[PDB]
């Protein structure tokens, strides 16, 4: 089964890199895709590409060989990169949702509200907060556990596992996945209300001569992200509170299901005639 | 040689800095085009609340309107310049069915159809004002003039159930027939790319600027909703 | 009675030029060697305009040029170093044409306000304003520093005296809007293409029409003189280009293709007159062979419709403008 | 208006025109003679090209 399992993990790496490089090259090469909204998509694509290049291969090798060989420093560096890439990708979807909210709800002030300098400042701030949550606590050994098994895991050189305390796990869950969930829920409820009211107006003024699309689009956008990332961030909180309820295999499987989400963003945020024509040209 | 190159770069920086301030003002203003059927009373609408330009501001939003009077011909070669405006304002005198002047309502309908079906105005909405309502009401209440004599389709029309009359039923039926004459042309040609907003306007109205503001807001909101694949 | 004579007169004119068609230009140039394949690449890209671009005119020194845009600016560039030299704001935001004086001291402008404005570059403030046209201006070309010819949408052209601001002479006879004009190399004759699908040859000094050409099917959009001065080319929105000869008083060749259905916005000749460059509505430019009528190249680097096109006096570069607010230099 | 249109046609119809075999030859000779200094037909070396 090792031969078969290694085949599947090889296709995941290829799918993530192929889609993300195509989006980055298409935006940079062509001048019609230089809009303000595309900067957030570029940042998200860069984060997903870094994830696919740096996290999936080493994790797959660790799973397949059942042993860590790169030492006690590269394990911690890999963990820091993992947390940094996961945190900075979920928080860009929040920025995209807020951008659409401001575009639709307040159309007259949208041009004044958003500017290229403001977009750059927001992106840099998001990446800085992502870096503070991952590298700073991990590299300073503030996330370390206390039980004897964790002590042995940290002492051994061929072992590279994940053990953490309650405070760090709880805090990291909230910044990466919970504050951004309620924000997008609140945004998209209002967006749906606006779309429905406009449809009602059009029907009232023009009905005699003549909400599936909005519902379907919002359902896709919400469902993909939620189904990909919710079970992992639930079991992340549960394991610290109950030690014997969650196994390691379930933890790894849910984490990998979450990793898979990086290969679906081009299929969701890059469906438009301007992008399809660009892809055809290349 | 060396000094001349630095001198040119100094002037470019000053010019490029001026173009940044101009771009902020240009992107925050909305342009409107005003049209008419020839004797539609559009001058009064401008007065109360080559080329003639006017500027006004409502709710801290800048609008800027265009009226063309220097060119008068049946062929509009210059109409392709106005393909980046927010909306077009069309003014028509609804109380001129009997005035042959071939009647003026048919000419106005033909002009509206020509403007709607244009290779360049394929994404521009129209705000329609049906002017001179009091004259229409008086002439309809007068028994002598009959619309069905000039418009034979009026012999088989009934007032829509989903209507909002204030008014004797006859004038309401006439108004809704005239509005539907434009709506039936509007609906067929376009598919979601642009719409039409018809209004009933008189000589004593003062809420026309509010109507333009709300129609522009709806136009931009619908444009964004369609762009984001939500409509 | 009078209309009968006009029909009779138009009958013999067709017969008068029918006996002069000994052969066609295509037959004579069958043995000539093909030009081959011509490929050009973009050398410069000019940015700074906030809206779509309508007009463009090269300088006599083949270094500087001017351009006009709907946002209300008139920017003078430096094609070599890509440096903005001037930026003149306009009173009216609707501009349709611009011109650059042969001496380099003045720049003209015009549009939907039926007024031509002259600016003093080496002094930048408004110098003169010319009024009297009853339609939108379509084109304007400088004869000298003290006289300029303009065409408008009131089916008339005029010759102005800048010092006094009065029309020295007026040219009448067209039935539709005049869309473009072009001056002869010696500045003694000029041609105009109008919306009635006809072109006319005028005389600046005397002031009457000489010849009329009616080969096209729809409105004529562009016109240009052959470098020799004995021929000219036109372009209409029926996807055809035609070459007319003055001494033969008829059409020589037609440049069209079955895969082209869009209109034509501008035409221009090369330094030797061998190549013919025309801009189209389908977002790109094409290059023809004047003596053989076959395609030789395509310039497809623009995102919106190409509206203007020009070739330097020394013929080293070709500049095009489009509706995406960008200018490009092709060499 | 009718008289003016008739007068113009009579004035225009009385001109001398040469055959096509001469005009085509003239344009061909001019192109052949002046094709030497046509930078667009034959690309110039980058040393003498101000735009590259
Ligand atoms: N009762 C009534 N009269 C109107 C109305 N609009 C214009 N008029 C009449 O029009 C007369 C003056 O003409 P204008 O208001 O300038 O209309 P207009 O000259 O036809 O405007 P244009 O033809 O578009 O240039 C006034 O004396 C009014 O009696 C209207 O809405 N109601
Ligand atoms: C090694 N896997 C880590 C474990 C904990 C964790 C992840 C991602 C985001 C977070 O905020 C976390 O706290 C996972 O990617």
């Amino acid at each position: 089964w090792v031969v078969g399992m290694g085949i599947v993990m090889s296709l995941i790496v290829l799918a993530i890199v192929f889609g993300n490089v195509l989006v980055i090259t298409a935006i940079a090469k062509f001048e019609r895709l230089q809009t303000v909204t595309n900067y957030f998509i570029t940042s998200l694509a860069c984060a997903d590409l870094v994830m696919g290049l740096a996290v999936v291969p080493f994790g797959a090798a660790h799973i397949l060989t059942k042993t860590w060989t790169f030492g006690n420093f590269w394990c911690e560096f890999w963990t820091s990169i993992d947390v940094l890439c996961v945190t900075a990708s979920i928080e860009t979807l929040c920025v995209i949702a807020v951008d659409r909210y401001f575009a639709i709800t307040s159309p007259f002030k949208y041009q004044s509200l958003l500017t290229k300098n403001k977009a750059r400042v927001i992106i840099l701030m998001v990446w800085i907060v992502s870096g503070l949550t991952s590298f700073l606590p991990i590299q300073m050994h503030w996330y370390r556990a206390t039980h004897q098994e964790a002590i042995n895991c940290y002492a051994e050189e061929t072992c590279c596992d994940f053990f953490t305390n309650q405070a760090y796990a709880i805090a990291s869950s909230i910044v990466s996945f919970y504050v951004p969930l309620v924000i997008m829920v609140f945004v998209y409820s209002r967006v749906f209300q606006e779309a429905k009211r406009q449809l009602q107006k059009i029907d009232k003024s023009e009905g005699r001569f003549h909400e599936h699309k909005a519902l379907k689009t919002l359902g896709i956008i919400m469902g993909t992200f939620t189904l990909c990332w919710l079970p992992f961030f639930i079991v992340n909180i549960v394991h610290v509170i109950q030690d014997n309820l969650i196994r390691k295999e379930v933890y790894i499987l849910l984490n990998w299901i979450g990793y898979v989400n990086s290969g679906f963003n081009p299929l969701i945020y890059c469906r438009s005639p301007d992008f399809r024509i660009a892809f055809q040209e290349l | 040689q060396r000094n001349e190159e630095k001198a040119q770069r100094e002037a470019n920086k000053k010019i490029e800095k001026q173009l940044q301030k101009d771009k902020q003002v240009y992107r925050a203003t909305h342009r409107l085009l005003l049209l008419g059927a020839g004797e539609s009373g559009k001058s009064t609408i401008v007065k109360q609340m080559g080329i003639f330009e006017t500027k006004f501001q409502v709710d801290k939003v800048n609008f800027h309107m265009f009226d063309v009077g220097g060119q008068r011909d049946e062929r509009r070669k210059w109409i392709q310049c106005f393909n980046d405006v927010t909306a077009i304002i069309f003014v028509v005198a609804s109380s001129s069915y009997n005035m042959v002047i071939t009647n003026r309502l048919q000419e106005a309908l033909n002009l509206f159809k020509s403007i709607w079906n244009n290779r360049w105005l394929r994404t521009i909405s129209v705000i329609l004002f049906l002017n001179k309502q009091d004259l229409l009401a008086e002439k309809v209440l007068a028994g002598k003039s009959k619309i069905e004599d000039y418009f034979p389709e009026f012999a088989r029309y009934t007032t829509p159930e989903d209507a909002t009359p204030e008014e004797d039923p006859r004038v309401t039926r006439a108004k809704y027939f005239i509005r539907d004459e434009f709506l039936r042309i509007s609906t067929a040609s376009g598919d979601g790319r642009h719409y039409c907003y018809p209004h009933f306007t008189c000589a004593v109205d003062t809420e026309n600027i509010r109507r333009v503001f709300n129609d522009c807001r709806d136009i931009i909101q619908r444009m964004h909703l369609r762009q984001y694949e939500l409509l | 009675q009078l209309r009968q004579e006009a029909e009779q007169l138009k009958n013999q004119i067709r017969d008068a030029r029918k006996a002069c068609a000994d052969a066609t230009l295509s037959q004579i140039t069958n043995n000539i060697d093909p030009v081959g394949r011509i490929q050009m690449r973009t050398r410069r890209t000019l940015r700074g305009h906030l809206a779509k671009i309508y007009a463009m005119h090269w300088g006599t020194d083949s270094r500087l040029l001017v351009s006009a845009s709907q946002d209300g600016k008139l920017i003078i560039w430096d094609s070599y170093t890509t440096n903005k030299v001037h930026a003149i704001p306009l009173r009216s935001s609707w501009v349709m044409t611009c011109a650059y004086a042969p001496s380099g001291n003045y720049v003209a402008c015009g549009g939907l306000d039926n007024i031509c404005s002259i600016y003093n570059l080496k002094t930048v403030r408004v110098s003169r304003e010319l009024a009297g046209h009853t339609g939108y201006l379509s084109c304007c070309r400088f004869l000298d520093d003290n006289q300029i010819v303009t065409s408008s949408g009131d089916t008339t052209c005029a010759l102005w005296d800048i010092e006094t601001g009065q029309q020295t002479t007026t040219f009448t006879g067209h039935t539709g809007d005049v869309m473009s004009l072009s001056l002869a190399p010696d500045t003694r004759l000029f041609v105009s293409g109008a919306c009635d699908a006809s072109a006319k040859l005028w005389d600046v000094r005397e002031g009457m029409c000489r010849q009329t050409f009616t080969g096209h099917e729809s409105d004529i959009n562009a016109i240009c003189f052959f470098p020799n001065g004995n021929a000219f080319a036109t372009g209409s929105d029926d996807a055809t280009c035609r070459l007319f000869d003055l001494r033969a008083d008829q059409e020589l060749m037609t440049y069209s293709h079955d895969n082209i259905i869009c209109g034509i916005t501008s035409v221009s000749f090369s330094k030797s007159g061998r190549l013919l460059l025309a801009g189209y509505d389908d977002f790109n430019c094409n290059v023809w062979d004047a003596l053989k009528a076959d395609r030789a190249g395509v310039l497809a680097g623009h995102d919106n419709r190409v509206s203007c096109l020009g070739v330097t006096d020394d013929g080293m570069a070709v500049a095009t403008g489009s509706w995406d607010s960008f200018l490009k230099i092709w060499n | 208006q009718a008289r003016k249109l008739v007068e113009q046609l009579k004035m225009e119809a009385n001109i001398d025109r040469i055959k096509v075999s001469k005009a085509a030859a003239d344009l061909m000779a001019y192109c052949e003679a002046h094709a030497k200094e046509d930078p667009l037909l034959t690309p110039v070396p980058a040393s003498e090209n101000p735009f590259r």
